[PDB]
């Protein structure tokens, strides 16, 4: 009966969303386009036009429905588990795969190494009116 | 901004304002993360429920000293957009999940005392600063329904997901978080529709750098009791940002 891992293991043939929309092919132009910049789990087989959850969306399996941004829908499977609602700072995956730099200067441009240090304050050891309130709140 | 104070000069060198060309019209706040890359909410460029579908050549960006209006020398710098990148599964039909867009500048901008980029957080910074009660900052134009002369700054505490959840009938996700004051904390404050608040930022105590942890995303009215502004969870969306940029 019920379906674990919010659909991450699903291999069924369900090809219609919850608004009754027909799933487009994973392999179609408009779908490959919308997938370029996303981070899919390779384990998850993008077969035909079947609702999968490749990106671990905790809402569950979905599929492209048209080609413009937002043109996707979820699909009704019987999940055992409503995903455990993690807090804002919990379950935060790792980004490194290695201040330290994250981006590539060729495409990003300059400024990363220098980011977030303000020339009229942190460069000149001047506090701003309110920044006290922030640093006060970070103790507890 | 509602219930904020007076911003100082170059307090927010990353603050970027977005304008519609014809007619000259303020749309949203944004942040400069490099000499050429600008982070903003998807909902500023795309929201068909309101017939809002902006593109590169309909939009203008202003950066730098917001012109302390003593009608003495203007240096708010004007830039144009090469490319817009809306998150492909920006769930605009439902709950605005992944409310994030990138904008590439036509011409890379030069850094000054008034134009400097904000940091995008690493794993340890996000784990450290993303706690209920920890305060972040939004800067925008004050609300008396449009814009006043002087930039307003407001410091809001991050809220426990449970109180966020129990405060609205919209489906909230891991890709959002809510900030502000609970009724009878005393202190109030919020961003609002049109103040161009843009980035929610926090000052690392470990290296004294300002990081962007949030983007103004959605709310239900303004500065309400038992209501909280919702902010796009930037860190949890970082891999998308990296993939658009590193593959440009
Ligand atoms: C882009 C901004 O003008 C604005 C930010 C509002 C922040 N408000 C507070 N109180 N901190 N965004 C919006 O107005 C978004 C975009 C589309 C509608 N919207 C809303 O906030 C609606 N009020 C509520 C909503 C509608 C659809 C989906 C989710 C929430
Ligand atoms: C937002 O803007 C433009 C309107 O000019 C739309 O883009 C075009 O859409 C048509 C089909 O409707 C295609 O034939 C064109 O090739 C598209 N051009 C580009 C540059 O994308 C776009 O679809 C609109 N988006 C929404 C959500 O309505
Ligand atoms: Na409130
Ligand atoms: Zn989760
Ligand atoms: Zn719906």
């Amino acid at each position: 009966q019920c379906v674990p891992d919010r659909g991450q293991q699903y291999q069924g043939r369900l090809a219609v969303t919850t608004h009754g929309l027909p799933c487009l092919a994973w392999a179609s132009a408009q779908a490959k386009a919308l997938s370029k910049h996303q981070d899919f789990n390779s384990a998850v087989q993008l077969v035909e036009n079947f609702c999968r959850n490749p990106d671990g969306d905790e809402e569950g399996v979905w599929c492209y429905v048209a080609g413009k941004p937002g043109d996707f829908g979820y699909c009704d499977l019987n999940y055992c588990e409503e995903a455990v609602e993690e807090e804002t700072g919990d379950g935060l995956d790792e980004d490194s795969d290695r201040y330290q730099t994250f981006f590539n200067p060729r495409t990003f441009g300059s400024g990363e190494a220098d980011c977030g240090l303000r020339p009229l304050f942190e460069k000149k050891s001047l506090e701003d009116k309110t920044e006290r309130e922030l640093l006060e709140s970070y103790i507890d | 901004i509602v219930e904020g104070s007076d911003a100082e000069i170059g307090m927010s060198p990353w603050q970027v304002m977005l304008f519609r060309k014809s007619p000259q019209e303020l749309l949203c706040g944004a942040s400069l993360i490099s000499d050429r890359w600008v982070l903003t909410a998807a909902h500023c460029l795309l929201y068909p429920p309101w017939d809002k579908n902006f593109t590169e050549n309909d939009l203008l960006v202003r950066i730098g000293k917001h012109s302390r209006t003593r009608y003495e020398r203007n240096i708010e710098k004007i830039s144009m957009l090469e490319k817009i990148y809306i998150h492909p599964r920006y769930n605009w039909r439902e709950n605005l999940d992944r409310d994030i867009a990138l904008m590439k500048l036509k011409k890379p901008v030069a850094f000054s005392d008034y134009i400097h980029p904000v940091c995008l957080p690493d794993r340890e910074t996000a784990a450290s600063l993303l706690q209920a009660g920890y305060k972040g900052r939004v800067t925008g134009w004050g609300n008396l329904k449009g814009q006043p002369s002087v930039l307003q700054v407001v410091n809001l505490p991050i809220v426990e997901r449970p109180v966020c959840k129990d405060s609205t009938r919209i489906r909230i996700t891991d890709n959002m978080f809510c900030a502000g004051y609970k009724p009878d904390e005393g202190k109030r404050g919020d961003a609002c529709e049109g103040d161009a608040g843009g980035p929610f930022v926090m000052k690392s105590p470990f290296n004294n750098r300002w990081y962007q942890m949030g983007i103004v995303s959605w709310g239900e009215g303004c500065d309400r009791d038992g209501k909280y502004g919702f902010y796009t969870h930037v860190f949890r969306l970082k891999k998308w940002i990296q993939k658009v940029i590193d593959q440009f």
